[PDB]
């Protein structure tokens, strides 16, 4: 939905197309989530022009396809991206990040007791909304959060 | 089996109204009739990687009252892993190997679902996980208020002082919260009120409740009375001494109680409840206390054992 | 430059270009030098087919140019990279890196009792070459290390 | 009566390999066929004036799995005796006067040795005497690698690590050479290197064995790994890290590895080995210590009974 | 005679606005006109009973700053008088046939005043006496403020985050409720908010004072930032790590500030301020410290001197 | 303005080998002519880390004896700063706020160094960083080794001990290579040996060395012997007596000795000299720590003054 036609553009013959992520957005998701630990071609355009962002960012890869709980775990950052399908040069089917029910290894959890900051586990919370912002219960602590908290810098 | 054969006691939350009612239930009749070899062969850890010789005496106790074999520690700074090296996975890991259970304390949250996933097979119950959890405490809670006042349903139950750092209290709640009818009132000093989370449940789940500053307000009306201790710690000692005035039971202030209200505390004492209060028959902290036998006895049967036979 | 395979694709208005970056370096660098915090249209070429190299990675930053010393700074990551300066869609020219003399705030000092670890401080190691082997020595605990230890990190 | 009844275990090399089978085969039928009323009525002290709760617990979880009671301590600087007033041989002078078996770990190098002296009849094992020996574990490690490979002959051995420090590496290796065909690969670190003593009773024997650098070097021809913790305290936290990237295990350098490679570790481990090889097949090192149970089940069984009647 | 000389210095009620000025004065002067013999042949006792850094080290530098001599001891942990056996009183009524002026910090709450009723003609100096008194901070809070910005009158101060416990944030309330035209940002958790005795007098002084949520609230309408650090051991790990993103400053809180605006904080900080801040203007905690030495030299320059020339 | 005023003392690489002749120079001058009004007004901060009984009283007693004031601690353990939660960055941040020179021993590598990065302008002395540098310590090797013998050149010079890990041997090794025709025997154990580093700028630098197995196997070819004290811990108490033996010395290898030829240690020492060789002509080893005041007193007065009229 991204046309830039004065340095053109391609859309892969096949594999996913991760489109409308917000800005910086794009580097936090691949970082997250290890899509480039993958010898698979690549596509990454950064800032791009957008309708709607006017900067935006664009993943492209190939010959890959992400279970719908992949693209319902970007839920939380992305929650406008646009997962699309592709096969054959055409666009197979639309996608959207749906609001898990758990989020496990990519979280940290802001309890410094929680045991799981000095043993080696994934991260697991639950997922709930309160019509102001999720709370996110950790499996371990049993402790809930703020996701504007969880997500701190 | 039994609903709770071989599976890990870790969160009071985990725990159904029938589960919970399944263990007071054999907790009565192992109190009832003691099955002395029922556990006989079975080796149980008893890791306290947290001191605390009342919960552990307890288990333990339960532990050899039921035929068991017992071998565990008290604090591991003492233990030879856990202070720079050994993680607490490996550590279950390799303790999994040998025993026939794990009952663990410890000082990190979460630390008793962790041993879960390294324990294979073998059961993990949580005696204290930091402040998070504590079941075997709130199950000896309710099947004293149970055996004391017939039922878990329509009481009048007052939870007295530090409200907001007190994980035993907000089980509880949560537990008494399973049952229907229930009253609650919440006497606590403001900077230690009850935490808003565990208020909106009760909301949210249709539960009565009030806040007061006087027992004397409300002592006409409750059934239990569950004491919490102070620790002065968590406040100024001058800024203590200030309200403590306020949420401390002198045998005095029982006079009006009803016949069956039953004086509940957790232990240990310390100021809270005076000493002429053990003196009186509403006061049931020791026998609660020792209820705790029966509690953990009822645990460890279930889990270990597939038909409990009784 | 540009790349395609039948169809176009980019070559950014002015900006530097990075190219025959090894596989699995571009995003290192990425994340590394941290050159995705601009708000200026970038576009990652992950995976692509060098064919006579191997297999590449590629970087386009548009509207950015290169110090001579941030292409030093890959020297050790992509000695074989190319980074060409771009003007008009055309190169204006182009560098390879060389051996820089400190390598500052990316490694990090395998010695454990380095102070540099607690304190606020940003690392800087000094580069030194004698075999085949590179010897960055930690400016603060002055221990010197491999290229290979330092470079876990 | 059997080779080993009433008979004092304190070093490895007091074993013979008939004595070393004898054991290895007994822990494989208690391990097949439990006696859990065997040792019933036995009482042992588990006398542990060197903290180590991962080797006691395996002793004493032994001891009641054989029906035995349980008598002890752990840390003698909590203990009443021992700091600058009762001599060792007091000590178990007094204690062999009530027990029947006395375990214990001890600082000082000879300690158990020393013990027999004074404990009279009662039969003395040690569970560690400083860097002296440390026999159980040597049994527990043949009797894994026996149970994983079928053999203690002919087998592609590599020891890795703290090669200077680690006394079960030495025992392990002077026990595997009191079998045939044995080849050894010593994968250590300069300042680490295997002792020369050692080396010479292989030279001596006429075992063959080489230094290597690489664990991938010599990973296809290896049956059993066996891996070691490098203590950095052993030297430069600076001269650690430059090494220490050569002697640590992920779960990719086992790629090549005969099917029947088993990995060892005597733990804790720490950072050797990386837990993507606990995913694995050939890590054995859990596996590996739960059979400290059964050969120090087995140990117990033989020295108090005359006849094992299996 | 200057107003303090031969005067005690225990709490900051104790001194008058003037008291104040007179010091900040004087502090300000010798800040210009060092008189590094002044002191010259007095020698004063540096006791500090409980750990200090700046104000331990700050004192002795000033102390030496003006020629005195130094004798004292740190951490008395036990020793020999005050905490082991000895009474402070009695500890006083000896250093003070000692020298001519007294120094000290003590973990109770008022040991200073009663040093006052020991010394008898020697004065004491209040270098923080439990969670009550620490004038010398507050001095060189004042100076400070007033060094940067010319007033201590007619202000925007904003103090943040442990607004009940933080001594020294009362303190420079109570005595910047000396001068008119002062208003007040607390920016604190609920849990950890501005006792309302503070709140009272300010209302029954007529000073206006209001209430924010978050620093970055009120940032644009402000002179002076306050910090003072939030303990975390005071708080759940849980309950700490909640509030805590709203009470936290850096350099991107600051852009909407004034150029007037300063950032100070008594020390030792932990991440409430972060390093970013550090690089920036209003950045003047370093700063407040180094005025530290001026305001306690003048201090014992105007205790121990009839008046000075300067 | 001397090559050195206002300058920072962190690592002996740091120092030209006229910086080194500049510092002993004057150390010689102060030797000869005290001038103990010379840093009067100076106050100077004292502040140690780690333990040190020669280095902080040596520079302590150099401040006094040019009439300079001090300030600082000892053990730092945990207290308030540096080890408990402050940051080295801000302890320095503050006392720099205070003091005209720090002088610091820190147990961690490189701190000094980071020290540098927050004096601002206070320029900062290295006592010690952790395993890494001790510059005063080697300064006054020098000197003494010049004291003795008259020249820093073409020297037969033998060190002896933990050529591995002692910090000070290496660093007189550094700075010896600064000046020509001087020739090393490296006598230690092999698990103790000299670091190749060390041995490679020799030979980078065209440095004859060589080395010995034992002390008396060099003894008549020597001016300066150079003894470091040899770690047990850090090596078995079998192996630490393994060789032992041939690493300790004693009046009787000294017979073969010239008479040219000094025996110096940084101290403390534990067994390595024997007492004997305290009553004999080289031994000179306490002159050597009497000369620290020297060498601290130059460099104290050089960084600290424009130049001196000595
Ligand atoms: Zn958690
Ligand atoms: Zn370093």
């Amino acid at each position: 939905m991204t046309h830039d036609n004065k340095l053109q553009v391609e859309a892969i013959k096949r594999g996913t197309v991760i489109d409308h992520i917000p800005a910086q957005i794009g580097f936090k998701l691949l970082s997250l989530f290890k899509l480039t630990e993958t010898d698979q071609r690549i596509t990454i355009g950064l800032n791009l022009p957008s309708g709607e962002m006017g900067r935006k960012d664009l993943i492209k890869i190939e010959n890959t396809f992400l279970s719908e709980d992949q693209v319902d775990q970007l839920a939380l950052y992305a929650p406008q991206a646009t997962v699309n399908r592709i096969d054959n040069y055409e666009v197979v089917g639309k996608s959207r990040p749906s609001l898990p029910e758990r989020i496990d290894n990519v979280l940290v959890c802001p309890n410094s007791n929680c045991i799981s900051h000095a043993e080696p586990v994934s991260s697991s919370f639950a997922v709930r909304k309160r019509a102001n912002d999720i709370a996110l219960k950790c499996k371990y602590c049993e402790k809930e959060f703020s996701h504007n908290v969880v997500l701190a810098n | 089996a039994n609903p709770l054969y071989q599976k890990h006691i870790i969160s009071i939350n985990d725990l159904s109204r029938d589960d919970l009612n399944l263990v007071l239930a054999t907790a009565a009749k192992l109190k009832a009739n003691p099955q002395p070899e029922l556990l006989k062969h079975k080796v149980i850890a008893s890791c306290f990687f947290a001191a605390s010789t009342r919960t552990r005496l307890s288990f333990e106790t339960s532990m050899h009252r039921l035929g068991a074999s017992v071998v565990g520690f008290s604090d591991s700074a003492n233990t030879s892993l856990g202070k720079k090296g050994e993680t607490l996975a490996d550590t279950i890991s390799v303790i999994s190997t040998y025993v026939d259970a794990i009952v663990m304390r410890h000082p990190q949250e979460g630390a008793a679902r962790l041993a879960t996933e390294f324990s294979g097979n073998v059961p993990v119950l949580n005696a204290g996980d930091g402040s998070n959890q504590h079941p075997t405490q709130t199950l000896l809670d309710l099947f004293t208020i149970q055996e004391t006042q017939g039922r878990l349903d329509n009481l009048h139950v007052a939870m007295v002082g530090d409200l907001k750092y007190g994980r035993t209290v907000h089980s509880l709640t949560q537990a008494l919260a399973k049952f229907d009818g229930n009253r609650f009132y919440f006497i606590a000093p403001d900077a230690l009120a009850m935490p808003q989370y565990i208020l909106d449940m009760l909301d949210e789940k249709g539960i009565a409740w009030s806040l007061h500053s006087s027992i004397e307000e409300v002592m006409a009306e409750v059934d239990i009375l569950y004491m919490t201790r102070v620790q002065k710690e968590r406040l100024d000692p001058s800024e203590y001494a200030n309200v403590k005035a306020q949420f401390v039971l002198r045998a005095s202030d029982l006079h009006n109680a009803k016949a069956n209200m039953k004086v509940l505390h957790p232990l240990p004492r310390v100021d809270e409840i005076a000493t002429d209060v053990d003196k009186t028959p509403h006061a049931w902290y020791f026998q609660q206390a020792g209820n705790g036998i029966f509690a953990r006895q009822a645990l460890l049967a279930l889990v270990l054992n597939r038909d409990l036979v009784l």
